[PDB]
């Protein structure tokens, strides 16, 4: 009967297909380790994938994955424990070292580039022809902390080009410096801009950029990284 | 074992009970409290099926049913054999399902990441809980609730639908689809997008985010953007969900007549009522 | 503030797009611009690619359309007011079994579906075309045509290769709302109860694990959007904070997990076999199983 024949047939299909994407999910992160970046003796049952290659634009290499992993940085982390499976508690101050929720990765240290080799993002003054078109203009505001304090002041945007997005605010602090503010961890509202996750005091703290009219990847991810460790990390000043 | 990236981000904190108590790991998984209660009221649901397979007399996995009280019983409590099982596996399976969930906010409380899956779940959820608790609820009894069974839930949705017709004619049922089925297209088109530019053709680059826009405009003159896709995948997803539990609560209660006879308000409205020809006329 | 409507809106000049290979001839200007949809989406309309594929495609497109409602404006005795009150209860049929695969029946009963038909096939082969010509102009893989096909595939089964194989053009879809729902009622009561149709089942499966997966794709890539998850393809390249958040939530909460480039292919997949599953349990009901009831007590 062809009917069971095609279900028989599909059944072995679909056990392939779901071990070879059980395998192409295996492209990052593996093999796994032990706590002490060892490679760990049970990998489980999926072989890792032959590499790919992936070649990148601009002129900016190639990707091969898998390939042999490393985080590229210190990690200010111990154990906790004597044994597998507990948590890891922060060596200094986890913001700062960049661990737990305030993680970031060693992303390349170039800005991320448009489909012209131009920067993605862009702060809107150098963004010609950019402009705010709806919604509260949050340029001006004052910005206020967790804490209920005001840390700075909004002086631009950082916009996605290619997107037309808002991607950052350009936050200028007491002493005159800025920082990027990712756009999903800010509230604009009609008079202020508010900031759950720092208090007024870790505004300082936030990742600084080298060159003040464009960001790397790096940096974003220091960056966002440290405002979203703000919400399990500002625990001595936080109030709605 | 840990991912390669892992070690960094398996810190202290999180939890929204027990303190340190339960903030470890097995393999893979996080505990947390509501791991600890998952494991329990998943563990005493199985092991309840595996009595009522039982009572039934029976070990094939497409034959173990487990049925809930018969109308006779109303909303009240039923013996073991007769209905109490399902009760007491409905309460686990929703205490399960619950704690699943809240164990899902603590490892985004641990990751700094938003609450925007377990949020999602919870339309999942409502929609069980509409098919076992609220429907039944509001219309008196336990037995009209699905049972727990492989082939013997689709009678349920068969003998369910036919009740009121064809179901097909249920207007909350037509949005509910329509959003399944825009769903599908849009995760096809999603997937394959992404995948068309990270995989170009054999010599050349990674495509950029601006030839996968690019692509769009030019087939059919919109691009939704990286951002509003991944929103519109959650909207859609989560509106066919809505739509189905408003589809069966209503189902009932509110009308429970033919769902074809439904469509006769627009016919009847009086300024065509009346004019002869057509289909109605 | 949970990112599903945009706080602030930007616009700056037009995007004209990639060029690589595509004909610039056949590229309209820019459309205006929705600050209605810029709260969700981008607020650029346009510009739309139209060479002579697509403009074959619009017009049988268009032509399948007008010929369904020219028919149900006839139904109608050319009312207005009818038309209206009765729009989703007017249906262009086939043919009757009688004219089997032929083309002589009158247009009035038959011939008009078939010509109808005609440009509907028209239109979406041609739309297909145009699936595999654009990513081709712009060096992209062809993705998004493979998968259209799946698609395509349970459309083709209903109005076309099934009917084929039964012998008759009476066995495919009628154009109209209500008629296609009572067609799709009846073909489940004719084949013994579509609910033992194994392949219904996987359809539905995959039906409901398309939103499973978007809903959790989705929500992931929004959760993770403050360290820009959404720029997959650049997270694909050169993984962030954003993709191992990601993984490690699921990998926590399930015990495994995907990467940035893989959940697409998880997508892709899920979505795909929709319609590849559902296409085979539509061709083989009929042609090889007349009841699935009887087939399943049996599996023969
Ligand atoms: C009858 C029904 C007819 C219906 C027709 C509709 C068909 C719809 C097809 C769906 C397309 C979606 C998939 C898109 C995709 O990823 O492939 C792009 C791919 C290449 O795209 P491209 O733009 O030309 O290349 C760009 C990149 O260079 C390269 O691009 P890339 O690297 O991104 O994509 C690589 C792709 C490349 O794919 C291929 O080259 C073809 C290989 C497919 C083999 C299929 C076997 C068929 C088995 C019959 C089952 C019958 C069921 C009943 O890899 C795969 O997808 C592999 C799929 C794995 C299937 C494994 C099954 C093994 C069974 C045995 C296991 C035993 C278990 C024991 C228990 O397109 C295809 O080759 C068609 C896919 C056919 C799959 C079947
Ligand atoms: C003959 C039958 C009638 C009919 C009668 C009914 C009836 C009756 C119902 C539907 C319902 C639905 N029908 Mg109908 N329907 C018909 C024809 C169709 C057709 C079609 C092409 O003809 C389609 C596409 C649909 C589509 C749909 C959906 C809109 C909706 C189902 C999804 C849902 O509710 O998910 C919601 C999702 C869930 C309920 C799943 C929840 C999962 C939980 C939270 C987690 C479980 C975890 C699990 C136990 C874990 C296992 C552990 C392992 C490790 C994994 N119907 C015919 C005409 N239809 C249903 C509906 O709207 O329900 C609300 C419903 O009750
Ligand atoms: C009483 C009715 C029967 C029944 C009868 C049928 C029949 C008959 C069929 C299904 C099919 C399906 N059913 Mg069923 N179904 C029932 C009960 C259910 C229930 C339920 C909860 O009870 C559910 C969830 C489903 C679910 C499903 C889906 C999984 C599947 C359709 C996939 C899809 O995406 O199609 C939608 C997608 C398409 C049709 C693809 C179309 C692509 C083309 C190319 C698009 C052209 C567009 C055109 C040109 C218009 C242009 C628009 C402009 C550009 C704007 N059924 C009951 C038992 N069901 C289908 C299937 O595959 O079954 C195996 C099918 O044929
Ligand atoms: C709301 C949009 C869609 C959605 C979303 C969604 N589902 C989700 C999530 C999200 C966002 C998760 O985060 C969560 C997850 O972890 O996914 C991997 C989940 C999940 N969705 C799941 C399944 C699922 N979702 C479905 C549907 C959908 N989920 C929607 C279409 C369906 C359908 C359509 O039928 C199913 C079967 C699980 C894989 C997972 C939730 C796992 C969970 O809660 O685990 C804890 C509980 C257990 C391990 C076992 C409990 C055992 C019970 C105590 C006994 C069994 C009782 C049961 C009622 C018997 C039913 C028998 C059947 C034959 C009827
Ligand atoms: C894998 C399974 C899923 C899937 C996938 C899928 N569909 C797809 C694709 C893919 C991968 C495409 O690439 C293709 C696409 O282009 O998408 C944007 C498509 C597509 N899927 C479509 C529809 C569709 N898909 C469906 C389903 C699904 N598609 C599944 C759930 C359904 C259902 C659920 O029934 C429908 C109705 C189309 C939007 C599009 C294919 C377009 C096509 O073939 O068009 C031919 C031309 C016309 C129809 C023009 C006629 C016009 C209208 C009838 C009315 C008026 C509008 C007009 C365009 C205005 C013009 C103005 C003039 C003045 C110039
Ligand atoms: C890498 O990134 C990516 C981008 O960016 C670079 C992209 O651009 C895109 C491209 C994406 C797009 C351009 C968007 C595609 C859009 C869709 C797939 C469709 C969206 C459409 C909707 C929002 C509508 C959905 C809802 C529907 C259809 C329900 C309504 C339909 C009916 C006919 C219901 C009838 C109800 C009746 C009969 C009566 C009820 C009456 C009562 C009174 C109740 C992708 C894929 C991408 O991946
Ligand atoms: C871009 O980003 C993203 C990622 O990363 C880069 C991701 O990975 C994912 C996740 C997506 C995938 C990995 C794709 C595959 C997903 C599906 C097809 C969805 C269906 C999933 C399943 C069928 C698996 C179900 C698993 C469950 C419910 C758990 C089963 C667990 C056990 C067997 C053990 C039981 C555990 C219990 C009872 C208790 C809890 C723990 C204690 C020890 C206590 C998404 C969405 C994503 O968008
Ligand atoms: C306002 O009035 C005007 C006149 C302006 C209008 O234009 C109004 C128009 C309408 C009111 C239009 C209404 C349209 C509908 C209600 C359409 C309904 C459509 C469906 C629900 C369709 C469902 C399914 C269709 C399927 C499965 C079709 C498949 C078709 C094919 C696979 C093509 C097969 C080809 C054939 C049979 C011919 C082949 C012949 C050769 C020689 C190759
Ligand atoms: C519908 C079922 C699809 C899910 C397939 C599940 C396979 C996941 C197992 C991966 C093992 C993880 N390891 C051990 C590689 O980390
Ligand atoms: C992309 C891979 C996802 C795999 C999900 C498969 C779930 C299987 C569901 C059982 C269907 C049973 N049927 C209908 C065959 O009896
Ligand atoms: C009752 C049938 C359900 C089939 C789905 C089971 C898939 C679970 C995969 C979990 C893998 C986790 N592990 C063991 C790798 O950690
Ligand atoms: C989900 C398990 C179904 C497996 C059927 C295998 C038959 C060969
Ligand atoms: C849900 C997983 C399906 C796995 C199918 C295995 C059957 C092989 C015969
Ligand atoms: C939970 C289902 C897992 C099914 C995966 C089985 C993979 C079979 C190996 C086939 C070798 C090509
Ligand atoms: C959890 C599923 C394990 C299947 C592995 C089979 C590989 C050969
Ligand atoms: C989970 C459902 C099992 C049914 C598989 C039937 C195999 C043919
Ligand atoms: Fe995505």
């Amino acid at each position: 009967d062809l009917a069971s024949l095609a279900i028989y047939s599909f059944w072995i299909f679909l056990a392939g297909l779901i071990y070879y994407l059980q395998t192409e999910n295996m492209r990052e992160g593996y093999p796994l380790e032990n706590e002490d970046g060892t490679p760990a003796a049970n990998q489980g049952p999926f072989p890792l994938p032959k590499p790919k290659t992936f070649i990148l634009p601009h002129g900016r290499g190639t990707l091969t994955v898998p390939g042999p992993e490393s985080e590229d940085r210190p990690i200010a982390l111990a154990r906790t424990a004597v044994s597998e499976g507990f948590p890891h508690a922060p060596t200094g101050d986890p913001m700062k070292d960049g661990v737990g929720p305030a993680s970031w990765v060693a992303r390349r240290d170039l800005p991320e580039l448009d489909g012209h080799g131009h920067n993605k993002i862009k702060p809107m003054k150098a963004a010609a022809g950019f402009h705010v078109s709806a919604g509260k203009n949050p340029i001006g505001l004052p910005v206020r902390g967790c804490d209920l304090e005001i840390a700075g002041k909004v002086v631009d945007i950082w916009v996605d080009i290619p997107e037309q997005m808002a991607r950052f605010l350009e936050v200028e602090l007491k002493d005159g410096s800025t920082r990027l503010l990712p756009m999903q961890m800010v509230k604009v509202q009609s008079n202020r801009v508010h900031v759950n996750a720092l208090s007024s005091d870790l505004f300082a703290g936030i990742p600084t950029i080298k060159s003040p009219t464009e960001v790397t990847l790096l940096e974003e991810d220091k960056i966002c990284g440290y405002v979203a460790g703000g919400l399990m990390y500002a625990a001595p000043k936080r109030k709605s | 074992a840990l991912l390669s990236f892992e070690r960094k981000y398996r810190v202290p904190g999180g939890t929204l009970v027990g303190g340190n108590l339960f903030d470890f790991w097995v393999g893979p998984f996080y505990v947390g409290f509501f791991g600890v209660a998952t494991f329990f009221f998943a563990a005493l649901g199985i092991i309840l099926i595996a009595w009522s397979a039982v009572l039934q007399g029976t070990w094939n996995p497409q034959l173990i049913s487990v049925y809930p009280p018969a109308l006779e019983y109303g909303l009240g409590g039923a013996p073991l054999a007769k209905g109490g099982l399902w009760q007491i596996i409905t309460i686990c399976a929703t205490g399960a399902f619950v704690s699943w969930a809240l164990r899902e906010v603590e490892i985004c409380r641990k990751l700094g990441i938003g609450y925007h899956i377990p949020f999602a779940f919870a339309f999942a959820i409502l929609a069980y809980l509409t098919l076992v608790l609220f429907r039944p609820v509001m219309m008196g009894a336990w037995g009209y609730a699905f049972p727990y069974g492989i082939w013997t839930h689709l009678d349920w949705v068969s003998n369910t639908g036919y009740t009121y017709g064809n179901f097909h004619y249920n207007p909350a049922h037509m949005i509910a689809i329509s959003f399944f089925f825009t769903n599908a297209l849009a995760l096809a088109l999603h997937g394959a997008l992404v995948l068309s530019a990270a995989n170009p053709e054999k010599g050349k680059e990674m495509r950029t985010p601006d030839h996968a826009a690019t692509f769009f405009r030019d087939l059919v003159g919109y691009s939704i953007g990286t951002l509003g896709i991944h929103r519109l995948g959650l909207l859609l997803s989560l509106s066919a969900v809505f739509f189905s539990a408003l589809c069966m609560i209503i189902t009932g209660t509110i009308w429970f007549d033919q769902w074809v006879d439904w469509w006769q308000w627009w016919v009847k409205l009086p300024w065509w009522a009346n004019i002869p020809g057509g289909i109605n006329g | 503030y949970q990112n599903i409507f945009s706080q602030v809106q930007v616009r700056g000049p037009a995007d004209l797009g990639m060029t690589e290979d595509v004909n610039l001839a056949n590229r309209s200007g820019v459309g205006p611009f929705s600050t209605l949809l810029g709260w969700f989406g981008n607020a650029q309309l346009g510009p739309i690619y139209l060479g002579s594929l697509g403009v074959l495609s619009l017009f049988s497109g268009l032509m399948w359309f007008f010929t369904i409602g020219i028919w149900f404006w006839y139904q109608a005795g050319w009312n207005p007011a009818v038309f209206l009150r009765d729009l989703f209860f007017f249906s262009l049929e086939p043919p009757a079994p009688e004219y089997g695969l032929s083309f002589a029946a009158p247009l009035k009963e038959g011939g008009l579906w078939l010509i109808a038909s005609f440009f509907m096939f028209v239109a979406v082969w041609s739309w297909w075309g145009r699936t595999y010509l654009r990513a081709q102009a712009l060096g992209m893989g062809k993705h998004t045509a493979w998968a259209f096909l799946s698609a395509i595939w349970l459309w083709m089964v209903l109005g076309f290769i099934r009917p084929i194989l039964m012998g008759s053009w009476s066995e495919a879809v009628p154009y109209g709302i209500f008629s296609h729902l009572d067609w799709t009622n009846n073909f489940s009561l004719v084949h013994g109860n579509l609910f033992y149709n194994p392949f219904h089942g996987l359809s539905i499966a995959f039906l409901y694990g398309s939103a499973l997966a978007f809903a959790m794709h989705g929500a992931t890539i929004l959760a993770v959007s403050r360290f820009g998850g959404e720029r997959e393809l650049e997270q694909i390249a050169d993984r962030g904070t954003a993709a191992e958040r990601a993984a490690l939530f699921w990998r926590w909460t399930m015990g495994f997990n995907a990467t940035m480039e893989g959940i697409h292919r998880w997508a892709i997949w899920m979505a795909v076999l929709v319609t590849l599953t559902g296409g085979i349990g539509i061709l083989l009901s009929g042609t090889v199983v007349d009841n699935w009831y009887v087939w399943g007590q049996n599996h023969g």
